[PDB]
């Protein structure tokens, strides 16, 4: 393997019936590729830069950045080096109706870089399907809700004490991992688009004062591909074996508990959001330190998220990153503290590498 | 209430059972009649403590044990001696001969008939039990009875109970002296068969005894009535934390652990430092430096194997009486400081501590002092070895002109189940040695 | 309004609650039977903190003692203050751990939790306002590190929000008392770390040291040892039963101490100690009180500051007091051993000062510390740990009662993992 960086880009999401009826002053701008944030203090104008920049604000101007757009821009070349072997994540960021539970997972009608990966993966798997290769895909699909594991794909009991939880476990050289999540056998795309609308149905969600349908819980979308490949040989073939992950993640947002109104249940899930997003921050900062030479312990430990994302945020992924944010006055703050997260996370990099699984059997040793 | 069942077996844990038996009734306060008028005096207690003594309505006292032979003159000693009201007469003792030194006999032949008879008696004492602790069983390697009838008996056992410790107390056989010419092939066909059921077989030299009560007591001519009344001293101390109060109490399950890395290296060794006589009991401090050292001194060791040819992989430490415990700890530092005590690399602890406030009591007639405070150490040792091996070569030596085999295949036994035991027996002997090996 | 639940676990936490409810009630004034033969009213504004009360003006302890050897809790019913218990919250069962790990938590203790928990629900919901547990034991075992750490794992998912303040003994680097004491110990920390608050680690060695160097106690027993721990489990709960110009309940001392989540072990200590004569030439003021405390040989921990730093620490006085006395003392500290301080927290003390001393003293002072030294008592069980794992020491008796090779690899990464989280602070910057 060898040095690579996280991909980050940034989503400049149109006003919303809140902002447009509590009429705000568009205060994001982009200069070209450059992001700029023009404070109503005047102060000055803050200005920030990325491998890539969206604006989806508009709906007519040139730079129009719509679903299929960003994903050709970003999720396409993950697969291209899935298909290479390595392992890719891709993780969302931002504050509360941002367009997170959009830009991953997209409307009926405007699907997501997760129904547009994998129909492509399965087409170029399917134009690829030669005697050669034998192809080989599962899936998982789990959640964090209060520090809890949930499994998405697993039907609820007759009862409404059904989220059975689960918990997670320390495997000494694959890493952490879920004891108990029911992986699924992946054939094609109508079989991934049932069980991502029973996954999402089975969601935790809930209406609030700044969304009518966010997301209570984090979620993990998990792929394993495996490529056995065959080659002539003077003993058995079918030796050679590429197993790559693919991980898709769909974050929660900040939420100051007072433009969202809440109490009881809804706060505790949102003090427990908090605490998570936190630790995250934790660990970019970390490992952007890291990236500088210095010596610098990483928090994975203090979350569940982060210690299922272990090995992706930095570890062994060609990782990237979206981060969203609103173009308004009144979510300056969170667009600030999301913009230099963001830009804080292009300094990491990870050391990525082809998933060859032959380590001490022939073939790793006689590389 | 917490319980442990004795078992005894043979004429040689028979006359131990008779020495600790004198000694659990007079530490308690039991009369050989059964009664206890302390609480006849007082109105009752649990002086009469239930781990080995139950309890019946007109005040008498039986005690939780078991008396098996298969030679009527060693228990018709016991239903006509001092102790005859206080054991149930029920002792399942055989009217028939004897094993005459012949594991095949005491295990097939003349073992049958009587084990059934055994095993509901031992049943029938475990049904009046709230909770079982263990067993604690006596035999001697070199009888048939000792070494068969305790290889049949451990062997049901491991299956109606299973899960309970079952301890051994055994005597092992001398390099030089010994009372029949047929010790060794009795003794390996036992571990044979032990190995896999039993869980810590502590182990004595009746050679050790001889010469610790030379030196320290200075008796130039004991018989066996000294042996055991100091063999019945070592099972006393690791019976008393279930019997007194005390700061550090180990049970039984404690001794299965810390003493037994590996489950079949389970061939500790006992000793016990304060063997002084009445003149040397004054002129000494008795200290818990002095009595500690003195359990790693070689010629207190109860079994002939100098341990400095080997290496400690764990170490328990009973102590009695007026025990401080920072005195135990400076002990166990200066042990550390020395080299001629050398530890596995695997075992940076080493040991294991218990602590007990009821002294040691003095058995009248008998030859050890009062003392107030006394120690019993129970080593996992790798010198055991040299006499694994001092055994085997008797065996091979014997059995390649296959003498005394046809006594034993007479009574119902393969040619090669000795073969298959001695095999058993040259695996150990590798376990070991690879256990004592410094890791990388 | 501010209660504390009292659980015991195994030998050593028995027979330390039964010292300990024998020093409280030497403060609040209750006798053997729970009766009342006090002098001052302020013995009784507040004993629902500890204490609740019965019909005959009498007062029963929240205490609920679990063992799984029937053997010690009959020790504490026949001694001196046995009978004010009461006899429903005597929990207990049969086939002792065996000093196994996984029988206090997978096989016996796993029979028997349930009948715990039902008490401590009872002894909670009968509480006006819950401030957090409180529970007394020792690593090294199997009762108290098994059913011990259960019980925890079991209370934070059913009571979150409150603090579980653990007081418990780690293994000593010298002379153990339990040949498999790693083997428990870092099971144990796996738990500790993830369920509980505040943390106060004790050794032996050191309150061997304590009653051998500065007490100058010749024949020191457990009964000794463990009046030195009492009088450390009672200083930080003060300021919630007496009153003071500067109070501080549990939750003040958490947030104040604990800066990262996982860093919530502290090395304890009191002041002022002396000898049967020696109190003749000294005397009593916050400058002698804070020599002491901040004095590697007071500490409780057999781990010595000066090989690292103070993240946090906390000094919680009682008595009649200058709070500048307090305050320029606990910052002349900072300011001449700063290098044993952490430069990116610019104040690294509290303080909290009750105005009602201890039953016989002018004035007293308890010290509780966050030190980058903790890593002494990890390491030393970390490479223990592995030069017996790495062979397989003493595990079939883990592996046979349900038990995986994992999941003591797991407790292995999290210790090292916490120890390294104190190294980064270690060093300068
Ligand atoms: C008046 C006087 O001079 O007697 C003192 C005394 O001389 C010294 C030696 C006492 C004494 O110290 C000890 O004897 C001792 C022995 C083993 C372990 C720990 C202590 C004292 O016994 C200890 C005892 O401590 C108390 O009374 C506190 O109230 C203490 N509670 C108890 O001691 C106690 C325990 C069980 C039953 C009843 C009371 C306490 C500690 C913390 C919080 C609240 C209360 C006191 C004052 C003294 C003696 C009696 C000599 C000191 O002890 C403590 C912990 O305060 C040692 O330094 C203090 C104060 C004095 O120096
Ligand atoms: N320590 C001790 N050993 C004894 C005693 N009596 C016999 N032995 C030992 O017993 C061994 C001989 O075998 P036995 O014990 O007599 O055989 P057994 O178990 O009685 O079986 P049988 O001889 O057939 O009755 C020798 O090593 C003796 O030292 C005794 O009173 N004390
Ligand atoms: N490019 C876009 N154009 C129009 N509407 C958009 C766009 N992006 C997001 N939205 C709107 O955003 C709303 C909520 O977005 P959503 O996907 O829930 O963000 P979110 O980050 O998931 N909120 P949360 O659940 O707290 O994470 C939807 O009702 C969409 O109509
Ligand atoms: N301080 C103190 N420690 C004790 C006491 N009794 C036992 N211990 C400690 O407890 C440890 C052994 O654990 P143990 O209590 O036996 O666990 P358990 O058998 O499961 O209850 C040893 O390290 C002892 O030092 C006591 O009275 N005081
Ligand atoms: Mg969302
Ligand atoms: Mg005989």
């Amino acid at each position: 393997g060898s040095n690579s960086q996280v991909t980050v880009a940034v989503r400049v999401r149109p006003f919303s019936k809140r902002e447009k009826t509590e009429k705000a002053s568009q205060v994001v701008f982009t200069n070209g590729e450059e992001i700029t944030v023009e404070h109503p203090d005047m102060k000055q104008v803050y200005s920030f830069i990325y491998d890539v920049s969206f604006w989806s604000f508009d709906e007519c101007h040139p730079g129009y950045a719509s679903q299929t757009t960003v994903y050709e821009t970003l999720a396409a070349p993950l697969l291209d080096r899935a298909f290479e072997g390595y392992n890719t994540c891709l993780f969302a960021y931002g504050q509360t109706g941002s367009g997170k539970s959009y830009t991953m997972m997209g409307l009926n009608e405007e699907p997501g870089i997760i129904p547009r990966f994998c129909e492509d993966l399965f087409a170029q798997i399917a134009k690829k399907q030669t005697s050669e290769v034998s192809y080989h895909l599962e899936m998982s699909f789990f959640e964090v809700y209060n520090e809890k594991i949930h499994d998405l794909l697993v039907c609820k009991g007759e009862n409404g004490q059904r989220k059975q939880p689960l918990r997670a476990r320390e495997h000494p050289v694959s890493g952490p991992y879920v004891e108990g999540l029911s992986m699924n056998v992946v054939s094609s795309y109508s079989d991934i688009q049932s069980w991502l609308e029973l996954g999402n149905k089975q969601r935790a969600t809930a209406a609030t004062g700044m969304n009518d349908k966010s997301s209570r819980s984090h979620s993990v979308f998990t792929l394993v591909m495996t490529q056995t490949k065959t080659e002539v040989v003077e003993g058995e073939e079918h030796d050679h074996r590429i197993t790559s992950r693919i991980n898709l993640v769909d974050l929660a947002g900040s939420e100051r508990c007072s433009t969202a109104h809440s109490s009881g249940q809804r706060l505790k899930e949102g003090v427990s959001i908090n605490k998570s997003l936190l630790t995250l921050g934790k660990v970019i900062s970390a490992l952007s330190e890291q990236a500088n030479g210095k010596r610098v312990f990483i928090p994975y430990r203090e979350s569940t998220l982060t210690w299922l994302l272990k090995e992706s945020l930095g570890g062994n992924s060609k990782t990237a990153m979206i981060a969203t944010v609103s173009p308004a006055a009144s979510n300056i703050e969170e667009t600030l503290s999301t913009l230099r997260y963001a830009t804080q996370a292009r300094l990491i990099v990870n050391i990525a590498k082809v998933n060859e699984d032959m380590n001490a059997k022939l073939i790793r040793e006689l590389k | 209430m917490r319980e442990c069942i004795s078992i005894h077996v043979g004429q040689a844990g028979v006359q131990i059972g008779n020495a600790c038996w004198e000694l659990y009734c007079l530490e308690h306060g039991i009369q050989p009649d059964g009664q206890m008028p302390s609480d006849k005096t007082i109105g009752g207690g649990d002086d009469s403590f239930n781990t080995f003594f139950s309890e019946t309505g007109a005040g008498k006292h039986v005690p939780r044990a078991v008396f098996v032979d298969l030679e009527p003159t060693v228990i018709d000693e016991v239903r006509t001696g001092t102790y005859r009201q206080l054991f149930h007469p029920e002792q399942l003792i055989t009217g028939k001969e004897d094993a005459a030194n012949n594991y095949a006999r005491g295990h097939y032949t003349i073992g049958k008939e009587i084990i059934d008879l055994v095993l509901d008696r031992i049943r029938k004492l475990a049904d009046q039990c709230t909770g079982l602790q263990g067993f604690l069983v006596f035999h001697s390697f070199g009888g048939g009875t000792g070494s068969g009838f305790t290889s049949l008996l451990m062997e049901r056992l491991s299956v109606d109970y299973g899960k309970k410790s079952k301890l051994e107390f055994s005597i092992y056989p001398a390099p030089q002296v010994s009372t029949a010419v047929v010790e060794p092939y009795n003794s390996i066909l036992t571990t044979h068969t032990t190995l896999e059921h039993s869980d810590c077989a502590f182990m004595v030299d009746n050679e050790a005894i001889y010469d610790i009560c030379r030196r320290n007591l200075d008796i130039e001519r004991p018989t066996y009535t000294n042996l055991n009344r100091l063999i019945s001293q070592i099972v006393s101390s690791i019976t008393a934390s279930l019997r007194f109060d005390g700061a550090l109490n180990v049970d039984l399950t404690e001794f299965q652990t810390n003493l037994v890395p590996y489950p079949r290296i389970h061939f500790p060794l006992a000793t016990y430092a304060p063997v002084i006589s009445a003149e040397k009991a004054y002129h000494e401090q008795l200290s818990v430096a002095e009595i500690t050292n003195a359990c790693f001194e070689p010629a207190n060791q109860m079994v002939k194997c100098d341990p400095r040819h080997g290496k400690y992989m764990a170490c328990c430490l009973l102590y009695r009486g007026d025990v401080v415990p920072k005195d135990v700890n400076a002990a166990i530092a200066t042990i550390k400081t020395k080299r001629s005590i050398q530890f596995v690399d695997w075992c940076p602890t080493g040991f294991k501590v218990g602590i007990n406030y009821q002294p040691p009591t003095v058995v009248p007639g008998g030859d050890l002092a009062k003392v107030q405070r006394a120690v019993c150490m129970l080593s996992n040792t790798t010198a055991i070895a040299e006499a694994w091996a001092r055994l085997d070569h008797k065996f091979d030596l014997m059995y390649a002109k296959r003498a005394f085999v046809h006594w034993y295949v007479g009574e119902g036994m393969e040619e090669g189940e000795f073969s298959e035991a001695r095999e058993d027996m040259a695996a150990l002997e590798k376990d070991y040695e690879e256990v004592g090996v410094d890791s990388v | 309004m501010r209660e504390i639940v009292h659980i015991q676990a195994g030998q050593c936490g028995n027979q330390i609650g039964a010292k300990f409810w024998e020093v409280i009630s030497d403060e609040h004034g209750i006798d053997p039977t729970g009766s009342y033969h006090g002098d001052s009213d302020l013995q009784l504004e507040r004993i629902n903190v500890y204490y609740n009360e019965a019909t005959g003006n009498k007062y029963v302890p929240r205490a609920i003692l679990v063992d799984l050897e029937p053997g010690t809790m009959d020790s504490v019913r026949s001694g001196p203050f046995g009978q004010i218990f009461r006899p429903d919250n005597f929990v207990f069962g049969q086939s002792g751990a065996g000093n196994n790990w996984a029988k206090g938590h997978y096989t016996e203790g796993a029979e028997l939790v349930d009948s715990v928990l039902d008490v401590v629900r009872k002894e909670s919901e009968s509480c006006d306002c819950l401030q957090g547990f409180q529970l007394t034991h020792s690593l090294g075992g199997g009762t108290g590190s098994g059913m011990g750490t259960l019980l925890i794992s079991k209370i934070r998912e059913e009571y979150p929000d409150r603090i579980m303040n653990t007081f418990s003994v780690m293994p000593s680097p010298k002379v153990s008392d339990t040949v498999v004491e790693p083997y428990n110990a870092t099971l144990s920390v796996h738990q500790l770390v993830e369920n509980t608050d505040e943390t106060y680690c004790i050794d032996n060695e050191a309150l061997y040291d304590i009653c051998f160097r500065t007490l100058k106690l010749t024949t020191p027993t457990y009964g000794d040892l463990n009046h030195l721990v009492s009088a450390t489990m009672s200083g930080v709960t003060t300021c919630l039963r007496f009153p003071g110009q500067l109070n501080a309940d549990l939750r003040k001392l958490a947030v104040n101490m604990v800066p990262f989540p996982r860093l919530h072990f502290f090395m304890p200590g009191f002041a002022p100690l002396t000898s049967r004569g020696s109190q003749q030439y000294r005397a009593l003021t916050v400058p002698e009180l804070t020599q002491q405390m901040f004095d590697s040989k007071n500490m409780m921990a057999a781990c010595d500051p000066r090989h690292g730093r103070y993240l946090t620490v906390a000094a919680i006085f009682r008595g009649r007091m200058s709070m500048k006395e307090v305050d320029e003392q606990m910052l002349n500290v900072q300011n001449k051993n700063s290098s044993y301080f952490v430069e990116w927290i610019p104040n690294n003390v509290k303080t909290a000062v009750c105005d009602i001393p201890p039953r016989g003293l002018k004035m007293s002072a308890t010290f509780i510390g966050n030190s980058t030294a903790i890593q002494e008592l990890f390491k030393r069980i970390s490479e223990q740990f592995t030069a017996m794992f790495r062979r397989k020491a003493f595990l079939h008796w883990y592996t046979g009662e349900g038990m995986d090779e994992m999941e003591f690899t797991e407790a292995e990464s999290n210790m090292n993992d916490l120890v390294s989280e104190y190294q980064q602070y270690q060093d300068a910057t």
